[PDB]
Order: structure tokens, then C-alpha cells, then sequence
């Protein structure tokens, strides 16, 4: 038993909410207590989606427990299946569920559906909310995508982006800007936006934009070996990574690098003399390992802060995030407690953090400014507004959003000789 | 035209679309000052108290979960020196905490984990200083308020024994609520009165076989239970909603203490006009309005009766989780007879019944809050009920103003 | 003599240079004292840019007056038209130059230099930078613009844009994107980017886009007087603005309201159960007039705010917002003096500001919630992020500005009874 | 080698870049408790001051502008009773002021308001509760920090009269490079020692035929001539900048009150080595480094002797507002052999002179720094240097550190 207040990410079965929810004519069941729909908010509030998720729950409870469990999950998928009219269906088993013994695969093929039901293992004692949604992905794009003849044109699928995603609506507009300059169409994005059916069709993509490795990283390399498409190691945030990216896209297609640089801003309003007082901040940043290793090399090489602590919650992304830490020659934290963070930014000191939500309210208490680069997230990192991570606007936007919390250069000479 | 107590309540089961009691500690461990709340569960259940608590995560709460981790599954993992130690150490840097809930859970229950045992074991081993306790909070068990009335009655067999006759308020109020409450009782010479639950452990109430108790929440079943085995008697009231419920319900605690009329109609007077004139700024908006309510908390039908009777709201379908008829009587001989009563909900055919009434107000969960919107139906999130002063009479105008707030802003904003 | 600590705008001068330094290929000079290039700081340092206005000054000081200050007006002009080969020039007086007796048209005309030289009347002891600039650009539109033949296709001129203004760069480019989609291409958008040649050709275009009538209103009366061109008279910023502002434009041109909404967030936003508890919010609206007048629409009709304070510091703004402020049963509070408008928001008792950088500055002594609106602003209000207030994209960045100050439904549930 | 004692300096007039003495109200109102400066001008001037205070605007401080209308453009005995009128509603209103100051601007100046006389009848009027006093900020008459010099030599004439020997620091300082200052000079057993400006109206030093003042500050021209007609002696010295810079001030002020070698070297020791190890960490980026200066403030040519003497920078041109030939001596006779020097300024012919050096480091004003920095000049902003401590061991690799963190940041950058 491990004593627990926050965690930075929910059960697998959450992941797996949010890659059925992502897409469209998917119904997921999961085999689930009465209680447990409290996560549907997480989408229609936090998300605020406009309609219920693609899930529901067979809710069972103290009067049907036993022989009846194994019969409210049978009735829940067809009831699911008769109402909606998926193309597929997933099904799978929350954590009470996980310990009874019953089988979602078995109940499922005797019930016979016509579309496919894509049976869901999500160990809930072990794993987390980023592998329920890579697990659940990797398993609906085996079960649907198939060998396809090439686009006549250059295109790729762009794989990773779901629902309750940190800028993930934004970051999916601003890269495939990037790839249509360079005059390459998106083919499907998926989870998000995509329907079972647009999975099929996946193979006919010439290469994979790998946009998140927490949420994507399973089905892309799927994708490499039964489709036998490439796909991008580099996560375009930040200046640096985006031409990075653009690079390998290159590399990948044999097409030059064309950008629109015409409202990149950034790089000038880090070297203009407003920000020279920005160098050698001290700043401490956590969060996914995606975001943390972009965010890192973003503050050492294109703001000029000094890099202090870098760490991630996640630790499926350990290897890359350990492999970026020594770069600044610093020791990668990785932990999912909130408290060893605490004490790591307390033995830091530093004079910014970048995190998650957790770390806005550890930098209230320490009196910190603090900017978030990275889910668990509120309803405000859900903006009306255009705000990417991604490309040449994301970094503009992180550049805004990482300053706003410092002191200026004029108040901080107030400060200390007046 | 007024009276549904023999109106026939459908009984629906099926998919559901609600809390579990966990919930409950979000505001009881507001209320309860030494107390703390550590549920025995999933990470699933930790996330749900996350989620629900939101800014109070961040204020060092006194809530927790032990989760549940692989090795503790196991059929020769001993799980009860492994929740021994979790507790040694929680209490070990906490001398603050004087009462501790073991709180049960999907997983604890499946998993059959004694938290009962583990209770008297670990009170044992922890007097005088903290006295542990054991009640359910499952999804399995208790739907979102109920997890209160589980919490309550766990505490009522190991409170001290009286023959005084005094009165018990029940029902976890805001204390603001509270106060207003005490003070009317104590001008109607009515006392001593105390709470369950009180603000600290050492202040708890007696019970005896001349204590009275009286309900001020309506979910408060098993803690009616548990309290009439100590030998209590209850005092039947319609809830202390609006005027008109307000006043019912002091009347019956009036009648009970032999308080007289011309002393009840003297101190009742001012605060009643108070709230009745509080209540008339809310009435051209709220009048005349159709009414539809999910099951999330029991509060509905109570709720349903102040809004056709003091808010000449019409009522549609009035849903709850659970209808425990002797409490709800008094408040069912009120609701206007046409109404439809469902005790459960089956969500896809009461979203179907939904549709084709097409009713001017629908109070909900936040699960099918904007969903609802989206489809053109005015929604009252029913959450905002337990966590907003709405009990006796200063709070009637506010209670009213939650209803007409989201017509008004719907008129506001299409013009 | 009026007692002064703080300015809502700085003196015409600087409006010139504001009209001067959004224009290409055009050079200001000034008759003025050594220090008055202060004013440089303004478009280097807030708007942060990559150039030395194009703005001298003759610089005369104690050792250097008298029949002196005429000559270095001359050599001011004369070098100017040397090193920097402009389309144009316009030359104007300080306010310290106002008290000496050089002639500026005079003197540039005994110059004789190839281009013309546009002399600028510009009082400064009764007059401010918004006038400044109206009348900079107005004798500029006078000076250059000739009647024409009109554009084939249907195409408008954006006039009002400058440099230094309150998101001039991304309303140009919103604005100029709603246009677009109805099918009507911008001509020449000036003063900002825009050269003196461009002026020459503002009659071609078949209508005109006010954005600002601060900076554009007196250009906008004389091109319709002298090129027949109408002007909108609604400024899009808010949904319903927009969408007034586009029939508006409809009925001019005969063409159809075409609209892309596919991004367009905040009604949705607003109208979501997150945003129940900002009904009625009282709020209290300052800047000047065109931004006051537009933000109490949105504040009301848009986010369900009660609208309890409206007032503007700029004059030549008093009689529409008295206009505007009568439709919320409110007397428009008409004043440059900051301590009438924290007196006025003190007796209002708002629960939320929206004003400039000064009633940011009240704000934070009243311990109250606040929002930019309106100019004079800080640097963090020129940023390197897209950040419009007009059109679609604007209504989504307004939305999430306005909300941000507000503590949120829950944290507000909290105070209350716990 | 070294010394420009007998360098020729370019002396130059034409457009020029810089702040008038307006300015210098924004430091001297947080350094003068007691006092208030009231600018008589236009609101370019108010415009100027908000925009220069930034923060400070909001912060309830203790200036403010007169501006000029219409009617106070034309009849000087009617703006002259304006004024007045405009003061006393200003007093009425505010009895925390005990010090006042009439502030000449340019506007002011072309109208030809003598405010020295509404200084005097104003502290007639007003007596014995608040002095009022009259300088010029006016960009006709002074360029940035000699705001500051004018302001002290108004206040000098006033000052108390006494026989006592004591020394006066001259020069608003951070109130911790003050502190410093007192300390050392006491630990040198020399005493008492006061400064101009005092923190409080009521505590400025006396001042007589025995005093003897050195100065903090380099543009402290005026001040000095009206502290020797009071019959005040100046200690001549180098500014003190960097561990060169202040042992040489100490030692001038030392030399002057018979202090011994050996309580000398005892007492400086420690700080001297602190401040030499505290510069070192900056010397890998600042050494063999091509220095320019744009003229600002006049601490140009004691910054200059610190950067190439202390940082191992090579000296380019130099240039400086003004330049004091008897008081800038002790840092002339420092500053390298090569250094080009400038007084004054032709904007684009200096600029021009600029580009064709290409210097590694470019001090130059805010309205100059941008514009540099986007044709691949490396800037350091000069406002800073009269905004941070740097005077003194303590801040000696602060100020060597303000002129590293451009270079580090560009380097970083790319
Ligand atoms: C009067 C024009 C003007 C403008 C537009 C700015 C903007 C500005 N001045 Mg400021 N500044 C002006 C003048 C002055 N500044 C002054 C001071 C000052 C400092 C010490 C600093 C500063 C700064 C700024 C800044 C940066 C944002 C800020 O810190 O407020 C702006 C926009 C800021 C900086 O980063 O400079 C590189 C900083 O540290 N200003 C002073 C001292 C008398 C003056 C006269
Ligand atoms: C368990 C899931 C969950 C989620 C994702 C939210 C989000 C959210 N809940 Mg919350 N809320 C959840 C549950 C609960 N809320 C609860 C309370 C609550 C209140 C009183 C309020 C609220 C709200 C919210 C909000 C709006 C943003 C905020 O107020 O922080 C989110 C995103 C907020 C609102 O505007 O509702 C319409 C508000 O006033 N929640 C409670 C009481 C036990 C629970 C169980
Ligand atoms: S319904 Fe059960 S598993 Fe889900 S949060 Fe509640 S107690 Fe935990
Ligand atoms: S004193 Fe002269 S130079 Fe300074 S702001 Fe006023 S007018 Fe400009």
C-alpha cells in the first residue's frame, strides 16, 4: 500500500476513456462499478466537450455481484452497440473489475457483434493513465490498419493526439501548417478526430508524425513494421526541435525544408535587450518527459535560462529524459510523488518552475513564479484561444507564457538598491 | 393536486450515471476538524477525490488513500499489518487527528479486506488518544451523499450514553447554517441542542432512550437506523428548505418540546417574511417553469416541493438515488400529484423520457451538464446543492436564486 | 497649470511618431530639444523594434537658440532627405518649439527638396498623442491621395493601424482575414506597413475598414469626401460586433456575409455550466472609447457581466460613449485624471476590471481582479504570441483574458462556508 | 601606454541620443525622503517621467509636473502667481514635504519663468516648515545625471554653516554602497563623514571653511564649484569602480587625514582580494574585448578605466556628454594611451564611426540598444550602470558582471 494524495495521472482505464473519446463511431465498455462515470467530467468539464463521452460502464454494484457481473457486462456491450451503431467497439476492465474473473474477450466473441469489439488488457495495479491510452491506440490500430498502395502524394498520419490532451487541438492545426508548407497533407490524425474506419486506412501513408510518445509510441512502431512507415523521433517544440523536426521529415521524404517564418517572433524578443535579464535564471521543470525535454532545451539554448532540475512523472519516457538531463549535467528525477518534488525545487532554489498543475500550487506555497508546460492540467490550460506548443506559434506562446510570471528588469533594480 | 404518497415510483436499474459515497469526505472533512478520512482503495479512487476536491488538494487535507498495490492482492500478502503500518505512520506525524475513518472502496470490498476488524484492532492499539472507525464509501454500496450517512452511523454505537432528553440535529451543515439553526431553537426555548456531526471529536452528542433527533439532510437513513437502536426517537419533518419547509420542519421540533403557538409564531414571524420577500425575486422567472430532475443526492424531492410550492415551478419527472419512504413522507404529501417519481435510473431510457418532455429547467450531474446544454435543455448542475448554504430561511432566496441563475443567463446571453 | 503624475496619452508629437514609425519610406523630422528623444524608447523598448524610428529631431539646446534653432531645423530636413532617401517627409513642432518662432513650412519650402514635405499642425498645449496621430496620417491621406480609377476586384483600404498600438499588428491581420473569406482583398493598409507611394494609391479601393477611429476617423471623412470610398462605422471587436460589422460591409459591397466559425470557441465557452457563475459579475470598464464602447457589449450581451462603470479618458470618444453607456443605465465617466477613475471604481465596487495599465495598477491596491482592455499599455501587452481582440480569434483570446483574473466556481463555493 | 591626460578629445554637436536632467528626479526621489520635485512643464515632460518611473508611477511617488496651459503661455507675472497658487494647494494638501523643488524644463525655460526667484519667495511664503528650492532638468541645459548635479548645487548655498573639519561624500548612492562607504572610511579612522544628498531633510551636512567633500559621482560639476565657494576643499581621487578604483579613493581621502600606510593596508586588505577574486570570474569573456561608448551619463571614462584596466578590454572610442577636464583627471591619466575620446555627439557621424570599428561591446542608450543588437552588435544598455550598485569592493564583479552577461547571453544564444 503506498499512502497517496495527488497522483499525476489517473488509472489505465482513463487512457483509455480518452483515445475512444478522441475519436468518432467508437463506443468503449468498461467493465465497471457504479460510481466510477465520475472521470465522463474530466471530458465534459475540464475538456468541456459538448457531448457525453463514447463510453459506459456495465455499474455494477452490491445487488448484482457474482454470476450477474460477467451477465451486465454482456448486456452493456450490446446495448452500447444497438443504440450508437459503432464501426468497432473496445471493452475492457477497470480496477475493481480487474479483480474479478470475468473474461471481456470471451463474453464478447459469444455475443457476436457485427463490428469488431478490440478486447483492452490494462493492468490498473501496476500501470497508468499514459499507457491505458498507448495500449488502447497500439490495440485498435492492430486490429483495423492494413498494407495499403502509397498516397499518389506525399502524405503522412499524425498519431498520438487525444482527448483531454495538453494543447493537443492546437498542437494538431499548428503541425500539419508545418507539413502543408513543405507540401505535405495530412492522411489521418488519430486518435483524435479519426473514426475505426479512418484507421483502416492508415497504411496508405508514406510516413508517421509521432506527435507525443506517451500517447502514440506503440502504434507507430506497429505502423513501422506492418505498414512500413518511418516515423518522426523529434517532437517539433521549440524553434530548435521544430527545424529539427522538418529536417527528419526531409530526410524521410526527400523533400526540401520550405518554412513560414513570416510570424515566427520568438528568437527576436529573447534577443532583444528587454530579455538579458532572463540569463542564467534558475529554473526547475517537470512533467511528461515529452514536454520536459522540449521545455529544457528550449530555457538553455533559446531563453538562456540555467537549467536547475529536470524530471517526469512518466517513467516510460526515463530512458530519453535521463538522456537529456546529462546533457545539462543534471540527474534526471523521476518520481510520481509530489512531495519528492517538493523537496528536489526546495533543494534547487530556483527562480522559476515549470511543471504541471501540481507545481503551480507548490510554487504558490514557496512564493515561485511558475509557468505550466505539461498535463495533469486545469480548465484555464484548456484555453478558448489559439495556443499551441508545437512549431513556430507554440513558440511565440511559450515564450509569452514563460515570462509573464518573472518580475521585469525595471522592478527587479527597484528591488535591490532602493 | 398536492400529495404523491400513493403515487406508484418507478424502481429503475441499469446503467447509472453518479457518484459513489467516497465524495462525501470532500465536504466532511470540512465539518469534522480532527478527523481524517483515509480510504482503503485503487488509484482509481484517489483520482475521483482529486478531481472532486480541486483547490482543497492543495491545502493539506485530511483525506488520503492507501492504494492498493500489486503485492497487496495477493493470497498470502498480509494486507492488515501492511494498513497497520500505513496508519502507525499516518498517525505517527499527525498527534492532530483524535478520530480516523477507514473508508471502504470497490476494490477493498471485492478484495474482502475486514476494514471493521481493522478498526476496532487499530483503536485498540491507538486509545485513548484516536478512536478509529470503519464505514463504506463504495460505488457498490452508496451513491455521492450517502457516503455522510454511512460516515454518521458508524460513529453512533461509540457515542457516550445519556438519559438527558435532548435534541440531535442531524446532517453535516454549513456552519454559517448551523448557527442560524441553533439560534432559532434556543429562541423557542428549545435545548440543549448539538449536532451530529459536531465541529470536534471531543464535543460529540450523547444518545439515550429520551434523545430526540431530528433530520436536516434527507439521505440520513442509516444514521436514523443506528441512533433508534440507541434508543432515540426521531421528530418527522418536511427538510428545512424555503419558508414553507423551514417552518414545518421547526414547528415539528415546536410541537415536540411543547412550545407554544404565540411563542413559535413570534419568533418565526420576521425571519418568515425575510424569506418569503427573498423568494419573490426569483418568482417571474422561475414561475410556470417545468421542471426535471436526475438522481444524484435525494435532495431532489424535497427540492421539487419548494420549487412548485414557493417557486410555482412545475414538476416532470423528479428522480433519486435512493427513497426512503418514512423520511420522505412528509415531503411526498407536498409534491404536486402529477409528478413522476423514479427511485434509481436506468440513464439512456431517462435521457429518452427526458427528450420527449422537453423541460424548461433539468437539474443534473456535471457528466450530463454541457451535453444537455448542447442540445438546446436549460441545466441546474444539482453538485452546486451540497456545496451552497441552502437550509432555513436566510439561505431561501439563494436557494431559489440557484434555479432562476441559469434561465437568466440563458435569456442574458440569446437575447 | 494642471498637476500631473500620470498621462493616459503623451503629447501629439508622439502621435506623429506614431503615424511616421508604422509607415515605410517615410521620415519624420521634429523641431525639438535635446531629450525629447526619449519618445525613441516607446516603439524600441514596449513594441520592441528591430529599428531607429524613422524620426529626428533638430536638437537645439541653451548654447544653440535663437536665429540658431531655425537653421537646425533646415539642416534636420536637409539631412534626413540625404542619408535616408524617403518617399516623403512629413515635418512638425515639438511642444517646446511651439513657443519659438520657426516656420516649418516655411522653412521647408525654402529647402526645395525632390519629395514633398507634409507640415503638421499639431497643439500641444490643447491637444494629445490620439489626435496626434489622426491628424499626422489624415494631412499625410491629404498630401498624397488622388482620386482614381477603381480595382476590378473588390478591395478595401484598413486605415487607423500604427505603431505603438493596442494589438494593431494581429486586428490587421484578423480583420484582414474576415475579409478574405467574403472575398474582398485588402488594397493598402495604412498607416501601418504602408509607404508614401501606397497613399498615393488609397482611391483605387472600393470601400474603407475604420479599424480605429482614434488613429484613422479624420482619413477615413476625407477619403470619403475625396475618393467617394465609405467607411465602416462598426469595429469588430466581439461576436455580435463582427457580425455586424460584416453586413455592414455587405451592404457596401453587395457581396454576401461568408464566415469560417470553425474556430470560433467563446460562444461556446460562455455558454458552457463552467461559466454559469459569471453572471453578473459586476465589472467596471475604462480606456478610450472605441475599446470601452466594444468591451460593454461583450461584457453584457456576450459573458453575462453587469456592466457598472463606463467611462473613457480620450474626448474626441465622449459623445459615442455617452451614447453607449445611456444603454446600460449608466452616465459615461468622461476623464483623463486616473484618481476620478479610482474613485469612480471605489464607489462602484466592481467585482472585475477592464481598463489600461493604470487601472491594472488600481487594481492591484484595491485587491481586485483586472484585465487589459485598452492602451497605454506595458510590454507584456506587445507579444511575440497571436493575440488579436478583433474578429473570431479575438472573441477566443478575450474570453480567455477577462476569465483568467476571476476566481473559479468551486474556489468561490469554498469561501462560504467552510 | 597608459594615460589620455593629454589625448585630444573630438568635441561634437549635432542630433544626439540622450535623456535631459529631468530624469534623474526617478533615482533621487526614492534616495530624498523628505522631498518632492515638482517639474514645471509640458506633458512631455510628465509623458518623459511615467514612462522613465515605470513601476514607480504606481507607487505613490514624490514628484510630479505642473504642466502648462494655454493660458500660462503668454504673461509671466500671471504664471508666476499660477505657480504659486499651484504650490500652495499642492503644501496645503501635503505636510510630509519639507523640501521642495522647482524643476526648469524646456517649455519653463523658452517662457523665461524664473523659478530661481518663485524658489525664493515660495520659501519665504512657506518658512520655516517647507524649503522650497529652484534647478534645471531641462534638456536645453543638462543631459541625464546632471539632473542630480544641479539638484545638490541648489540645495548647497542653504546649507548650515560650521568650523568643523568633517568630510562630505558627494553623490546619491544605493543605500548599501553608502553604508559600505561609512563603514571603510570609519574603519580608516575618518569622521565624522556625512553625504549629499542626506537621506532626510533634516540631517543634510553643515558645510565651511574647513570641509573637505570628494566626489562618488563624475558629473558633479556644479556642485563642486558651489561647495568651494562656501570655501569647501575637494579631495581629488578616481571614481570609485572595481578594486583599482576604490583602493585609489580610499587612499586619496586617506592621504588627505594623515591615515598611516599600515592602518591603510589592514583595513583594505580583505575587501581588495574579495573584489579582485569576485571580478576574475568574468575576466574569460571580458579580456582582448573591443569597447564602445555611446555618450549618457559621464561614468563613461571611470567605466572605461575600470573594463580595460580590471576586464582586459580594449579601449575603442569613448565617448562622454560632457566632460569635466579637472575633475575626470585622476581616470584620464588611467584610461589606456589609445582610447579615442568624445565629448558630445553627432548621432549618425558617431554611428558611422561605430560600424566602421565593429566593437565585441556597445554601451549605448535604450533607444540605440535594439536597433544595434539586429545588426549583430552586442549592447549593454547604459541606464543600468546608474541603476545597480557598483560603486565600491563589494559590487566590484557585479559591474564587471553587467558587462559579461550580454556577451554570455549572446554566446548562449548561438
Ligand atoms: C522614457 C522612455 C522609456 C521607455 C519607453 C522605457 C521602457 C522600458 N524600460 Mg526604461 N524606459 C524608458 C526610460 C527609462 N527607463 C529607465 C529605467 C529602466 C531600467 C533600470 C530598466 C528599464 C527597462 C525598460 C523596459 C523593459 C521592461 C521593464 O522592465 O519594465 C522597458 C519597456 C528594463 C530593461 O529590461 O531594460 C533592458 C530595466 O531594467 N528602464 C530610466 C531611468 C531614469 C528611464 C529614463
Ligand atoms: C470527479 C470529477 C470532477 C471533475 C473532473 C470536476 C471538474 C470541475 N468541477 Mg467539480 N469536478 C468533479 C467532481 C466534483 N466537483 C465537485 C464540486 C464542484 C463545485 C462546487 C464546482 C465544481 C466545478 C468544477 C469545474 C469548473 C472549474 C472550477 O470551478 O474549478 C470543473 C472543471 C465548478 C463549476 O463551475 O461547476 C459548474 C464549481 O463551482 N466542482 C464535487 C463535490 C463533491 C465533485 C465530486
Ligand atoms: S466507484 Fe468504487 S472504484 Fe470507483 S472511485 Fe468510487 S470507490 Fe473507488
Ligand atoms: S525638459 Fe525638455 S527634453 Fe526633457 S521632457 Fe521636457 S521638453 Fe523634453
Amino acid at each position: 500500500m503506498k499512502l497517496t494524495l495527488w497522483t499525476y495521472e489517473g488509472p489505465p482505464h482513463v487512457g483509455a476513456m480518452r483515445v475512444a473519446t478522441a475519436m468518432k463511431d467508437l463506443q468503449l465498455v468498461l467493465h465497471g462499478p457504479q460510481g466510477d462515470t465520475y472521470a465522463d467530467l474530466l471530458f465534459t468539464m475540464i475538456e468541456r466537450r459538448n457531448a457525453r463521452p463514447p463510453v459506459s460502464f456495465s455499474t455494477f454494484e452490491a445487488s448484482h455481484m457474482g454470476t450477474d457481473t460477467a451477465i451486465l457486462l454482456k448486456d452493456a456491450l450490446a446495448a452500447a452497440h444497438a443504440r450508437y451503431k459503432p464501426q468497432a467497439m473496445a471493452v475492457a476492465l477497470t480496477c475493481t473489475a480487474e479483480l474479478l474473473q470475468d473474461d471481456p474477450n470471451g463474453i464478447s466473441r459469444a455475443l457476436n457483434l457485427p463490428v469488431p469489439v478490440v478486447p483492452l488488457e490494462l493492468p490498473s495495479y501496476s500501470r497508468k493513465e499514459n499507457y491505458g491510452a498507448d495500449e488502447t491506440f497500439r490495440a485498435l490500430v492492430r486490429a483495423l490498419a492494413v498494407p495499403m498502395e502509397r498516397t499518389p502524394e506525399v502524405t503522412c498520419n499524425l498519431l498520438g493526439a487525444t482527448a483531454l490532451g495538453f494543447r493537443h487541438r492546437d498542437d494538431v492545426a499548428e503541425v500539419t501548417k508545418l507539413l502543408a508548407t513543405m507540401g505535405i497533407k495530412v492522411n489521418v490524425c488519430a486518435p483524435l478526430g479519426a473514426s475505426p474506419d479512418d484507421l483502416r486506412k492508415l497504411g496508405q501513408a508514406h510516413f508517421n508524425v509521432l506527435m507525443y510518445p506517451e500517447t502514440g509510441e506503440s502504434a507507430a512502431r506497429h505502423l513501422e513494421r506492418a505498414c512500413k512507415q518511418p516515423f518522426t523521433k523529434i517532437v517539433p517544440i521549440g524553434v530548435g526541435a521544430t527545424r529539427d523536426f522538418l529536417a527528419e521529415v526531409s530526410k524521410i521524404t526527400g523533400l526540401p525544408v520550405v518554412t513560414d517564418e513570416s510570424t515566427l517572433r520568438q528568437p527576436w524578443w529573447s534577443a532583444s535587450v528587454d530579455s538579458t535579464y532572463l540569463t542564467g535564471k534558475r529554473v526547475f521543470i517537470f512533467g511528461d518527459g515529452t514536454h520536459v525535454i522540449a521545455a529544457a532545451r528550449i530555457a538553455a539554448k533559446e531563453v538562456g535560462f540555467e537549467v536547475v532540475g529536470m524530471g517526469c512523472y512518466n517513467r516510460e519516457m526515463a530512458r530519453p529524459l535521463r538522456t537529456a538531463a546529462a546533457e545539462y549535467g543534471l540527474e534526471a528525477l523521476i518520481t510520481d510523488d509530489y512531495l519528492e518534488v517538493e523537496k528536489a525545487i526546495e533543494a534547487a532554489a530556483p527562480e522559476l518552475i515549470l511543471g504541471t498543475q501540481m507545481e503551480r500550487n507548490i510554487a504558490k506555497k514557496l512564493g515561485l513564479p511558475c509557468a505550466v508546460i505539461s498535463a495533469p492540467v486545469h480548465v484555464q490550460d484548456f484555453p478558448a484561444r489559439y495556443a499551441p506548443q508545437m512549431g513556430f506559434e507554440g513558440a511565440n506562446v511559450l515564450f509569452d507564457t514563460w515570462v509573464h510570471p518573472l518580475v521585469m528588469g525595471l522592478e527587479e533594480h527597484l528591488l535591490t538598491m532602493f | 393536486t398536492f400529495g404523491c404518497t400513493d403515487s406508484p415510483v418507478r424502481r429503475e436499474r441499469g446503467q447509472k450515471a453518479v457518484f459513489c459515497g467516497l465524495t462525501s469526505i470532500v465536504w466532511l472533512h470540512r465539518k469534522m476538524q480532527d478527523a481524517f478520512f483515509l480510504v482503503v482503495g485503487s488509484r482509481t479512487c484517489a483520482h475521483l477525490l482529486q478531481a472532486a476536491a480541486g483547490v482543497m488538494i492543495f491545502a493539506e487535507p485530511r483525506f488520503g488513500t492507501a492504494v492498493l498495490e500489486e503485492q497487496d492482492l495477493a493470497g498470502l500478502a498480509d494486507a492488515h499489518k501492511e494498513l497497520d503500518r500505513e496508519v502507525a505512520k499516518l498517525l505517527e506525524r499527525r498527534p492532530d487527528i483524535r478520530q480516523l475513518f477507514l473508508v471502504g472502496s470497490c476494490p477493498s470490498e471485492v478484495l474482502k479486506l475486514d476494514l471493521d476488524r481493522a478498526a476496532e484492532r487499530l483503536s485498540g492499539l491507538h486509545a485513548p488518544h484516536v478512536r478509529v472507525y470503519s464505514y463504506t464509501g463504495s460505488g457498490l454500496d452508496t451513491t455521492f451523499t450517502q457516503g455522510e450517512d454511512t460516515c454518521l452511523a458508524a460513529m453512533v454505537p461509540t457515542l457516550d450514553t445519556t438519559e438527558a432528553a435532548e435534541l440531535i440535529v442531524v446532517g453535516a451543515l454549513p456552519d454559517v447554517v448551523e448557527d442560524q439553526c441553533l439560534s432559532l431553537l434556543t429562541q423557542l426555548g428549545v435545548g440543549p441542542v448539538r449536532m451530529l456531526p459536531a465541529r470536534r471529536s471531543d464535543i460529540e452528542p450523547a444518545v439515550g432512550p429520551n434523545t430526540r433527533f431530528i433530520l436536516a439532510q434527507p439521505f440520513l437513513g442509516e444514521t436514523t437506523g443506528a441512533l433508534e437502536r440507541r434508543g432515540a426517537k426521531r421528530i418527522a419533518a418536511p427538510f428545512p428548505f424555503g419558508e414553507e419547509g423551514t417552518t414545518l420542519w421547526l414547528k415539528a421540533v415546536a410541537d415536540a418540546y411543547g412550545v407554544s403557538a404565540e411563542k413559535f409564531e413570534a419568533v418565526t414571524a420576521a425571519p418568515r417574511a425575510r424569506a418569503k420577500k427573498a423568494i419573490a425575486a426569483h418568482l417571474e422567472t422561475l414561475t410556470g417553469k417545468s421542471l426535471f430532475m436526475f438522481p444524484d443526492s435525494q435532495l431532489e424531492i424535497p427540492l421539487a416541493r419548494f420549487l412548485a410550492r414557493e417557486c410555482g415551478m412545475k414538476t416532470t419527472e423528479i428522480a433519486t438515488p435512493f427513497l426512503h419512504k418514512a423520511i420522505m413522507a412528509p415531503d411526498l404529501a407536498l409534491l404536486p400529484s402529477n409528478t413522476a417519481l423514479t427511485e434509481g435510473q436506468d440513464l439512456e431510457a431517462q435521457l429518452d423520457r427526458h427528450e420527449a418532455i422537453n423541460p424548461d429547467l433539468t437539474v443534473c450531474g456535471l457528466g450530463l451538464a454541457n451535453p444537455l446544454e448542447a442540445k438546446g435543455h436549460a441545466t441546474k448542475w444539482a453538485i452546486e446543492l451540497v456545496f451552497t448554504p441552502v437550509h432555513f430561511y436566510e439561505q431561501a432566496g439563494d436557494l431559489a436564486g440557484l434555479f432562476s441563475r441559469p434561465l437568466r443567463r440563458r435569456a442574458l446571453l440569446n437575447g
